């Protein structure tokens, strides 16, 4: 069955289109005969036009707000299976040329959706009389039923298709279905079929590229959540669009919203702060420096020559990990902060500096520069630190500049805990507290690999001995909350499915 | 280019008047920005020239109120309530907005820290190469443009080209393309212009501007006279 979503395209992309996942939007000769059963609403806008085998219009989209049936300015016009239009309301307004559509009601093909109806230019339906309204109600709708009401896998009719994962009480956890259908269209489909990926809701989709992304755990790609901000490849200051740029100036702004991994190397210059006339930019404001926020690589050098007085560290590449040196300064550095006035270096994240050296100077109010072991970030044995002018360590350790002790020496990037590249004790996520919430904390956390990983919520805390061994309901070994066999879990499940969709009562 | 024509030409202000210069651009002078890139700068006889209304209607710092501006569209004028000694001088209503930059016809007005210090003058025979210096000191070198302005005497300024100190990235004017090569030493924080192929017609002042923030040629260097004949 041919799916499909100017009027030439359309003409010879709806040739076929036995159904249609998106919408009928036949606008401004005959080139359909054949449209089963439309997933949306029809944006008919035309005199012979057959229109015979359109049957549903579930109503998924609408033109201005529950217009099912939208027409303007056809009489030749035979939507005789058009009789019933699903969650939806007929827009049948403005028709002057349309006859023996008159005689015919135009209730019957919508139901319960009578309030939106409005309508204005036993009994036949279309031209010709030889054509029939066919009523049928005063499950199917359009006249085993042919169509369903919302999904029908091969000839019945569900309202649901089988989940692609199903509860086994043998294992005594949510399992995978082993029948697992994904729900395309109106078809339940044992594997997603037609290149389609597997969307969050089960509902194949060729585009799953908005607040999501694409990710191939199985033979087929699967839509995933976009942990916060996903991958997404971009031009960097000298390489593609931004070839001949010297900066991150007011005009190449933007154009890195959500860019995570530059393709090139990034030009924080003080003439992008100043604005350049030559290069027609204005002065680059500090507050759109929020946006290099989201880069999480640099395939490249990050060269930052000037910073916002106001801010005392690099805020904006808090999220910047790693710096390759595939394209390097001056042939040798990759992480090139130089002569900027920041107290604490800020880069909390970076942790992989592959190719380059890194030269920090200039800054004449930033001391933990020096503290941090730079050994670790580097990624080859042809990279030493030219860590020097900053402010003088024998005054940062008299004045009380020095990050916390709770902290390994192994250095850090600033004063606070969430900036030290190794803590003393265990790391609370972004941070590094005292200690884990073992016994005492709001948290009641546990110990991983020298990092604190909440306990599942669901969960009571225990106040004798550990809260929970490990993350999951299942290691938690204090439950408040109900129990689901040897783990634990929200509430009992009652609403299941099971070998035929069986609700399981389990266990009170 | 974009004919920056100007209403009055030569004008003669006594002063205390309020003198008004015209100048109209061939193109809209807008960009897609949507800042008008107008500029009015003041060479006074024998000396550099330096900006005055770093916009369409703004004022550089260190320039009195006494100087001001006003245009839309393609037409400009700049508004001189009070004149004394210092106004009298050529002003040149410059276009930033086109990709090559180009100055008015001059309407010599009469009566009716950063330094960038240049080379000295020198005359040449036509058909050889005249490397022209422009010593920088003040300011960081690798981060400004290191313009390459040029004034042939009889005409107005005429843009030729610039460089960038921290890449060496370069734009040749289109009349320059393939004659001129603008270098630089940042280690010794210097901007050179060779220009090869001397012509006859290629004697003027290579002026080494640097680009501003908001406006051009903020600074600029004492001038290098290059008279070229045989
Ligand atoms: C500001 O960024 C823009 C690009 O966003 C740069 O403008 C480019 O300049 C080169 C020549 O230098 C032209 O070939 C490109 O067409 C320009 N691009 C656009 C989009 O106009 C500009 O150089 C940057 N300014 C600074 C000071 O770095
Ligand atoms: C550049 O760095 C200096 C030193 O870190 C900043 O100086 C501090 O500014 C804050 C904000 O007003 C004052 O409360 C401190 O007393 C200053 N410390 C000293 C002793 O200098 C300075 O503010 C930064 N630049 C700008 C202009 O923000
Ligand atoms: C990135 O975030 C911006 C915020 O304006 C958004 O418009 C854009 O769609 C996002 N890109 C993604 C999620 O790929
Ligand atoms: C964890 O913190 C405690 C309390 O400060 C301390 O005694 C202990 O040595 C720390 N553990 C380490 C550093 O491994």
């Amino acid at each position: 069955k041919k799916v499909c979503q100017h009027f030439l395209s359309l003409q010879r992309m709806f040739n076929n289109c036995e159904v249609v996942l998106g919408n009928l939007e036949i606008t401004y000769l005959s080139f359909l005969k054949t449209i089963q059963e439309v997933a949306g609403y029809v944006l008919i806008a035309l005199e012979r036009i057959p229109l015979e085998n359109l049957q549903i219009i579930r109503g998924n989209m609408y033109y201005e707000n529950s217009y099912a049936l939208a027409v303007l300015s056809l009489k030749e016009l035979p939507m005789r299976n058009l009789q019933e239009i699903l969650h939806g309301a007929v827009r049948f307004s403005n028709n002057p040329a349309l006859c023996n559509v008159e005689s015919i009601q135009w209730r019957d093909i919508v139901s319960s959706d009578f309030l939106s109806n409005m309508s204005m230019d036993g009994s036949c339906w279309g031209a010709g009389e030889e054509n029939c309204q066919k009523l049928t109600k005063i499950q199917c709708a359009a006249g085993d039923c042919l169509v369903c009401r919302k999904f029908r896998d091969e000839a019945t009719c569900k309202d649901t298709c089988p989940p692609l994962m199903l509860y086994n009480p043998t294992t005594y956890q949510m399992d995978v279905n082993p029948e697992g259908k994904y729900s395309f269209g109106a078809t339940c489909v044992k594997k997603c079929p037609r290149n389609y990926v597997v969307t969050d809701h089960g509902s194949c989709v060729r585009a799953c590229g908005a607040d999501s992304y694409e990710m191939e755990e199985d033979g087929v790609r699967k839509c995933k959540k976009c942990e916060g901000p996903c991958r997404k490849v971009c031009n960097g200051i000298g390489i593609g669009e931004f070839k001949d740029s010297l900066s991150i100036n007011a005009t190449n702004i933007k154009h890195f919203k959500n860019c995570t991994s530059i393709s090139g190397d990034l030009h924080i210059l003080p003439v992008a702060f100043r604005g350049d006339s030559f290069t027609h930019t204005p002065p680059l404001d500090p507050q759109e420096l929020d946006i290099l926020k989201t880069v999480k690589e640099i395939t490249g050098f990050l060269l930052i020559q000037a910073w916002p007085e106001n801010r005392t560290d690099l805020h904006a590449f808090e999220n910047l990990e790693i710096i390759r040196g595939r394209t390097k300064q001056h042939g040798q550095f990759s992480l090139a902060v130089v002569s900027l006035n920041i107290t604490s270096l800020g880069l909390r994240s970076l942790k992989e500096i592959s190719d380059g050296d890194v030269i920090i100077s200039g800054n004449k109010n930033l001391c933990y520069a020096n503290t941090i072991n730079w050994k670790k970030l580097f990624g080859t044995s042809g990279q030493k630190t030219k860590i020097i002018s900053n402010r003088g360590e024998n005054s940062c350790k008299a004045t009380g500049q020095v990050c916390h002790a709770l902290c390994s020496p192994e250095g850090c990037w600033g004063p606070e805990p969430r900036d030290c590249v190794s803590c003393r004790n265990v790391s609370r996520g972004r941070e590094c507290v005292d200690k884990c919430n073992l016994l005492e904390g709001e948290p009641r956390e546990f110990v991983e690999n020298s990092e604190c990983i909440q306990c599942h919520p669901e969960c009571l805390p225990q106040a004798m001995n550990i809260t929970c061994t490990g993350r999951g309901p299942d290691n938690c070994i204090q439950c408040a909350h109900y129990i689901d066999g040897p783990h634990c879990v929200k509430t009992c499940p009652a609403g299941v499915m099971g070998e035929n969709n069986t609700l399981v009562w389990k266990y009170a | 280019d974009i004919v920056m024509t100007q209403s009055p030409l030569s004008l003669p202000v006594t002063p205390g008047e309020p003198a008004s210069i015209s100048c109209r651009s061939s193109q809209n002078i807008v960009h897609n920005n949507g800042i008008t890139y107008l500029e009015w700068y003041l060479q006074k006889p024998g000396q550099s020239p330096q900006l005055l209304i770093y916009k369409v209607s703004d004022r550089f710092s260190g320039v009195p109120d006494r100087f001001s501006g006003s245009g839309s569209g393609t037409d400009f004028t700049l508004k001189i309530s009070r004149v004394e000694a210092e106004d009298v001088g050529v002003y040149y209503c410059f276009q930033g907005s086109h990709i090559p930059p180009t100055f008015g016809q001059g309407t010599k007005v009469e009566i009716k820290q950063v330094q960038l210090v240049q080379s000295g003058a020198e005359v040449k025979k036509p058909g050889a190469s005249v490397k022209v210096s422009c010593k920088a000191s003040g300011y960081t070198f690798t981060s400004y443009w290191m313009h390459w302005v040029r004034q042939a005497p009889g005409q107005g300024l005429e843009w030729m080209g610039n460089i960038w100190p921290g890449s060496g990235g370069t734009n040749y004017a289109e009349k320059f393309k393939n004659r001129v090569t603008m270098t630089r030493d940042t280690s010794i924080s210097t901007a050179y212009m060779e220009l090869s192929r001397l012509r006859s017609d290629d004697t003027a002042v290579y002026y080494c501007a640097r680009s501003g923030g908001p406006y051009f040629f903020d600074y600029w260097g004492q001038g290098t006279l290059v008279t070229v004949s045989s």
